[PDB]
């Protein structure tokens, strides 16, 4: 079930890729703040590592 | 912010694991070094000295 729904989600975020990048949404401001956060926390990850 | 108190709990238990470390040593040296000397170290005699 989750194979399939990620597979339908996929394929229709493909489908309206082009209008996204127009961006002025909500959506885009939280995909920037995203970016910000995944870099922060890999990093603490290899510290960690080490 | 998980992570990051993780990382420092992680370098405060190092330095303090270093320290413990290095007394060990110490203390291990110091017992070698004991048994070596009591290693390399009785009616008749015994009533000479009083």
């Amino acid at each position: 079930k989750l194979a399939l729904d990620r597979m339908r989600l996929s394929t229709a975020l493909k489908k309206n890729l082009e209008k996204i990048s127009r961006q002025s949404s909500v959506l885009m401001d939280n995909m920037k703040h995203l970016l910000e956060l995944n870099k922060l926390i890999m990093k603490s990850q290899q510290e960690s590592w080490d | 912010s998980t992570k990051e108190s993780k990382n420092e709990k992680l370098k405060e238990d190092l330095e303090r694991e270093q320290r413990w470390l290095d007394e060990q040593q110490q203390i291990m040296e110091s017992l070698n070094v004991l048994h070596s000397e009591l290693k390399n170290k009785s009616e008749s005699r015994i009533f000479n000295e009083l």
